[PDB]
């Protein structure tokens, strides 16, 4: 067989399997820009009302399916990437997971050009010059290249501290952890 | 849900439009191999059981065809097929070699020679799966297929094109029935009667090469091969041979069949069969049924085992017997597949360990033996002497179980007791050494007019010999008679007692 | 379903206890005469 | 090649390859374990994926670890230098020896020998044990079968055949001992060291040893029966030699079989087996054979669950022996050892013109002299003794004449009666059983011929039992 390219992370499932043949094709050739901005359209162009209605009835044949589904490519001036992807999605009659498989591949794009997606988790907000050090300090967790992806929620289930996720790895500076460590160990 | 064919490889293939410089009609590439299953992508030109061909030589016959894929069950080991390979259709159903060329060679289920004499003749070529004949072809059985076996011409006759069932236990002497008849067949073959002669096939499913080789080291002493055909499908060979086997030898003898000859088809052991083909299903995810046999297991033997037919003269007159040798486990002939095959035939062989330590073997045990069609396929004088047999056995066995008081009980069960007894000893026979229906005839003759009830039950095994040799030397001109004439004459009768007499008038 | 010979004594249950010891008893008693009477013979055949 | 574990779930663990991939069958190597754990590919799963089965322990493997692919299937060393070590599946020693210096390595998996190789030829083998030498008899190059449960005697009947014909062999010997207890195989290598067929000075060793005991993940026993296999099959075509082979128990390579197919994804067939129970047993069996190249005698003890003999795994195993000793608990609680079944034994070679005319006529005679004493047993159970013809009572005093004088003391069951091992040539059994037939010993008590050799010794030890009387 053709010795596909995987791509950077994983993913599992229907949607892996056909994201992870997409991003293969465009790895060669050389159309993963492009053809990720080609499957945003698609993101928006199949969310319209009437095409949702009509493609989400499986009672219209999958050739009218595919008939309009290569009018709209057509109309959209597409990659034949993009287009040969829509047309295996609705032959296999997998339009209703068509957004899980945008999903995916945009996932597998951002590790492509180097994310790795951080969380930071306090009882309360915080002050501007604090998250720029932060941000510093995480860059400095990251390796050479690798953008950061910042999420800062707030969480006042905990009593204070900090939570920060990067990627997998985990640092708990939060005050009911501790509060918990100690109050077990003292229980013992 | 999921397809088998919605692996990334053939998407990425399809994506970037890599998939019309390949040709999906007439060749396909594997998606998965285990287990002796191949899914091959593509071949979409290709027929239900349709032999394919993969790359590294093997060959592989086509049996589920899904919208995604076809599962191909492959002949022999899935060592040298890997995913990705190459399929390429051989555009024929499976199909086997026929004709006079096969007699005395050894095959496997698909025609090769396996003995190394050199290659096989094969002039014409015959389908496996092909449909038996109809209501109309067929006539009544009436023709008698000599077995040689004293308990088995008598009570429980087979005629020509007849499907009877040896069905017992392991080590009751299945297979020696198996080989007595076809050894038996030797006084026909050799003689010129072109309407006597009949032509075996032994299919030997599953069982282990040096059995194998023994037996026909057990033919070829007999001088029986030279009108053999052996067709093995060891233990070794992959289950798809091991399911085809029974199909090569029955093709094989619907050669003879529609040519005006007869055939003897002994599928020893159907049981076997029966398990490959539950593996070949279970490992194809087909849906289970009883004990995990697939629900379309009654047809396999069915399909197969009505084929043996009786042509009429307006087709040739030919035959197929057929003999499947059924192993039941303990005495189970309610389990499945014995269920399924005691349905389909026309009677059975029932042998027992009980009656094979007791001293009578063969062990078939009458009374559970039975041929549904019975008087019909024996000559008239085997038909006088087994009427009064039979009956007197089937009166012996119902006071059995006073055989050992015995005394003390009125005179009429003290004589069914003697007579049943007698019978019983009469009834057992050598290994090997089948009898001409004369020399059965006489025997039974002399056992069944009572010219035995003064001998010893322990002296009657030897009676049998001796008497039997005395009319083999001295008396040819009166076995000659019965023999070709087939019955018992009214002269005949008189010299059959004149010479019993006289034989047991100084015996000692 | 059909019955064997020996069956009584496969089954274990009271009929093949009890059968095995209307056996064991009988040939005990048995063996008992028998080694008697081969003593008997032992001292009469010394001479 | 090199590929990485994608999924570890029990025994099976699936290896995913960027390269091409490994052909079924072959033999990967987990980097960056302290011991050396072989995987043995068994499907390709498709979108590059291999499944595969474990010959160890799984423990400690992460999502990703690298895998080598040797590019053959498990060679184990093979020659004359094995003779006296220990090995495992993967052929590494663990008798704390040093390495296996061989020249030769061999495959273990290999096709059986083709019909065209098949030697018909069968004489008895006598083993020195009455029933066994009686009523079904041995073959030189045939494989012979010791079914039955647990408790019975299978091992010590196999030790006891080892005891007698491997000590006066003069070809090799391989003990493959599959799924046993492993106490069971130090006894062994201790009792071989001390006999002297084992040699741990010299080179002059008459056994090589393979185990594959039940510690092990199933991976481990489903092979080690082709490790023990391979062995003897080059001492059988390369040395071009007669070989012996024992097995203990070859249920535990079915067993062990079942343990993984239904991870591998196969439907259970019949009773929760692989579908694929007579194939893979018969790709085995078939290469246990005494082709015209060599000669192996394979004997093979061969656990029946629950004394049930219809099992599929018995079942199936019935067709590939040419002898049978159907070992019986209902015969063992009786005291009668070894407690081979006498109606339920069976040999190829028991036939008139193989044995002779007066060997099977002892056969059969005390065979039907069985029979008809179960059938009695029956009247017994509601007349009683005292109330039988007095020509059955003759039968039945026979027919515990022949029960008894079956039982024979081993030389390794010393231990447990305590009593001396005796060897039986088949000249005298057949004379022991056709005197006790014949009446010529209807005086002498039944205890007289329990646990003794030759009928002799139950002429002396009745005796004895009339002097202290």
């Amino acid at each position: 067989f053709a010795k596909l390219v995987r791509p950077p992370v994983q993913i599992y499932g229907i949607e892996g399997r056909y994201a992870t043949a997409l991003y293969s094709a465009a790895s060669k050739q050389n159309k993963l820009e492009q053809v990720e901005k080609e499957l945003l359209r698609v993101g928006q162009i199949l969310k319209e009302p009437k095409m949702a209605a009509s493609l989400l009835n499986p009672y219209v044949k999958r050739s009218v399916k595919v008939k309009s589904l290569s009018d709209m490519t057509a109309k959209e001036k597409f990659s034949p990437l993009t287009s040969n992807l829509i047309n295996l999605l609705a032959e296999n009659g997998r339009l209703t997971n068509t957004p899980a498989v945008i999903s995916a591949f945009s996932t597998m794009m951002s590790v492509h050009r180097g994310e790795v997606p951080c969380t930071v988790t306090t009882a309360s907000a915080l002050d501007e010059a604090t998250l720029t050090e932060l941000k510093t300090v995480l860059k400095s967790f990251l390796s050479k290249g690798q953008v950061l992806k910042l999420e800062v929620k707030i969480d006042p289930s905990i009593m204070g501290g900090m939570i920060v996720r990067i990627g997998e790895k985990y640092v708990d500076m939060s005050a009911k952890t501790k509060i918990q460590k100690l109050s077990r160990a003292m229980r013992e | 849900k999921t397809g088998t064919a919605e692996v990334s490889s053939i998407l990425e293939e399809r994506i970037l439009g890599a998939d019309t410089s390949v040709d999906l009609e007439e060749t396909g590439r594997v998606l998965s191999i285990g287990d002796g299953i191949a899914r091959v992508h593509g071949l979409r030109n290709v027929q239900a059981e349709e032999m394919v061909e993969f790359s590294s030589g093997l060959k592989g016959m086509s049996l589920n065809l899904e919208p995604d894929n076809v599962g191909v069950v492959v002949f022999g080991n899935d060592k040298l097929i890997k995913e990705g390979d190459i399929v390429k259709r051989t555009g024929a159903i499976v199909d086997v070699p026929v004709g006079e060329e096969l007699l005395g060679r050894v095959v496997d289920a698909l025609g090769n020679a396996i003995d190394g004499k050199g290659p096989i003749g094969s002039k014409a070529r015959r389908r496996v799966g092909l449909k038996a004949p109809g209501i109309i072809p067929r006539i009544s059985v009436r023709e008698p297929m000599q077995t040689g076996i004293k308990a088995v011409d008598s009570l429980v006759p087979i005629g020509r094109g007849q499907r009877e069932l040896i069905i017992g236990d392991r080590q009751t002497g299945k297979t020696s029935i198996a080989i007595d008849t076809i050894i038996n067949q030797k006084r026909f073959n050799d003689g010129t009667d072109e309407k006597k002669k009949l032509y075996c096939i032994y299919v030997a499913i599953g069982q282990k090469r040096s059995t194998v080789a023994q037996l026909v080291k057990r033919l070829t002493d007999a001088d029986a091969m030279k009108y053999t055909i052996v067709v093995s499908a060891t233990a070794s060979d992959a289950a798809p041979l091991q399911y085809l086997a029974p199909y090569s030898g029955c093709s094989m003898g619907e050669y003879f069949r529609d040519n005006g000859k007869h055939a003897l088809i002994i599928y020893d052991d159907l049981s076997k069969q029966a398990v490959a083909y539950r593996q070949m299903s279970l490992l194809l995810r087909r849906p289970p049924g009883r004990e995990a046999y697939p629900g379309d297991v009654f047809y396999l033997h069915s399909r197969l085992l009505e084929r043996a037919a009786k042509m009429n003269d307006a087709f040739g007159g030919g035959s197929l017997t057929a003999l499947p040798v059924i192993e039941t486990q303990a005495g189970d002939v309610s389990a499945y597949i014995p269920t399924n095959v005691i349905s389909i035939t026309d009677g059975q062989i029932f042998l027992e360990t009980e009656l094979f330590y007791k001293g009578i073997r063969p062990a078939i045990n009458v009374g559970l033996s039975v041929s549904r069609v019975g008087s019909a396929a024996q000559t008239r004088a085997m038909k006088q002497v087994a009427g009064t047999m039979k009956l007197e056995l089937a009166q012996y066995r119902e006071v059995a179980a006073f055989a050992q008081f015995g005394s003390d009980l009125d005179a009429a069960t003290q004589q069914l007791l003697s007579r049943g007894v007698r019978l019983t000893e009469l009834l057992k026979q050598g290994q090997y050494s089948p009898m001409a229906i004369e020399e059965q005839v006489a025997v039974i003759y002399a056992g069944v007019r009572g010219y035995l009830d003064k001998l010893e039950p322990s002296k009657i095994t030897k009676f049998e010999n001796a008497f039997l040799s005395h009319v083999i030397s001295q008396h040819q001109a009166l076995l000659g008679k019965i023999r070709t004439d087939g019955k018992i004459s009214e002269e005949s009768d008189a010299k059959l007692k004149e010479i019993v007499t006289n034989f047991l008038a100084g015996f000692e | 379903v059909r019955s064997s010979a020996g069956a009584v004594r496969d089954a274990g249950g009271a009929f093949g206890k009890r059968e095995q010891a209307e056996e064991e008893r009988y040939f005990r008693a048995r063996a008992k005469e028998q080694l008697a009477a081969l003593k008997k013979h032992h001292e009469n055949e010394i001479s | 090649t090199t590929g990485r574990i994608v999924a570890v779930i029990g025994a099976v663990v699936d290896v995913q390859f960027d390269e091409g991939l490994p052909p079924i069958l072959n033999a990967l190597e987990v980097q960056g374990r302290e011991t050396r754990l072989v995987l043995e590919v068994a499907q390709h799963l498709g979108e590059s994926t291999v499944r595969t089965i474990a010959m160890d322990g799984t423990e400690g493997l992460v999502r990703g670890q690298k895998v080598l692919d040797s590019g053959a299937p498990i060679r184990i060393p093979v020659g004359p230098e094995t003779l006296g070590r220990i090995m495992n599946v993967i052929g590494e020693p663990i008798d704390e020896r040093g390495p296996i210096k061989t020249k030769q390595f061999a495959a273990i998996h290999a096709e059986a020998p083709e019909f065209v190789e098949m030697s018909v030829e069968q004489e008895i083998l006598v083993t020195g044990i009455k029933v066994v030498d009686l009523l079904a008899p041995y073959a030189k190059g045939g494989k012979i079968g010791l079914f039955g449960g647990a408790g019975v005697g299978k091992t010590v009947l196999i030790m006891e055949l080892i005891n007698n014909v491997a000590k006066a062999h003069g070809g090799y010997s391989v003990f493959a001992g599959v799924g046993e207890r492993t106490r069971e195989g130090n006894d062994l290598y201790h009792e071989m060291i001390e006999s002297g067929v084992i040699n741990l000075k010299d080179a002059t060793s008459k056994v090589a040893l393979v185990y594959g005991q039940m510690n092990e993940p199933p991976g481990a026993r489903a092979r080690v029966a082709l490790t023990g296999l391979t062995v003897a099959e080059y001492f059988r075509d390369q040395e071009g030699q007669d070989v012996l082979l024992f097995i203990d128990n070859i249920f535990r390579f079915t067993q062990a079989g079942s343990e993984v197919s239904a991870l591998l994804g196969r439907i259970p067939s019949a009773v929760g087996y692989q579908p694929t129970l007579a194939t893979d047993m018969g790709t085995m069996q078939e290469r246990i054979t005494t082709t015209k190249k060599g000669s192996i005698t394979s004997v093979q003890a061969i656990y029946v669950p629950a004394d049930d003999l219809t099992d599929p795994a018995p079942a199936t195993t019935f067709a590939h022996l040419d002898a049978t000793t159907v070992l019986s608990r209902a015969i063992a609680e009786l005291g009668i050892y070894p407690a081979v079944d006498p109606l339920d034994s069976t040999s190829r070679i028991m036939d008139p013109n193989i044995v002779g005319s007066e060997h099977y006529d002892v056969a059969r005679g005390v065979q039907k002299i069985l029979q008809d004493y179960k059938s009695l047993q029956d009247i017994i159970a509601i007349l009683g003794m005292d109330e039988l013809s007095e020509e059955d009572k003759l039968t039945v005093s026979r027919a515990r004449k022949i029960q008894r004088f079956l039982s024979q003391p081993f030389q390794v069951a010393e231990v447990f009666t305590g009593h001396l091992g005796k060897l039986v040539p088949l000249k005298e059994t057949i004379k022991g059983f056709q005197q006790i037939l014949a009446g010529e010993y209807d005086h002498l008590p039944e205890q007289a011929f329990y646990m003794v050799g030759p009928i002799e010794e139950a002429v002396a030890k009745a005796d004895k039992l009339a002097e202290e009387h």
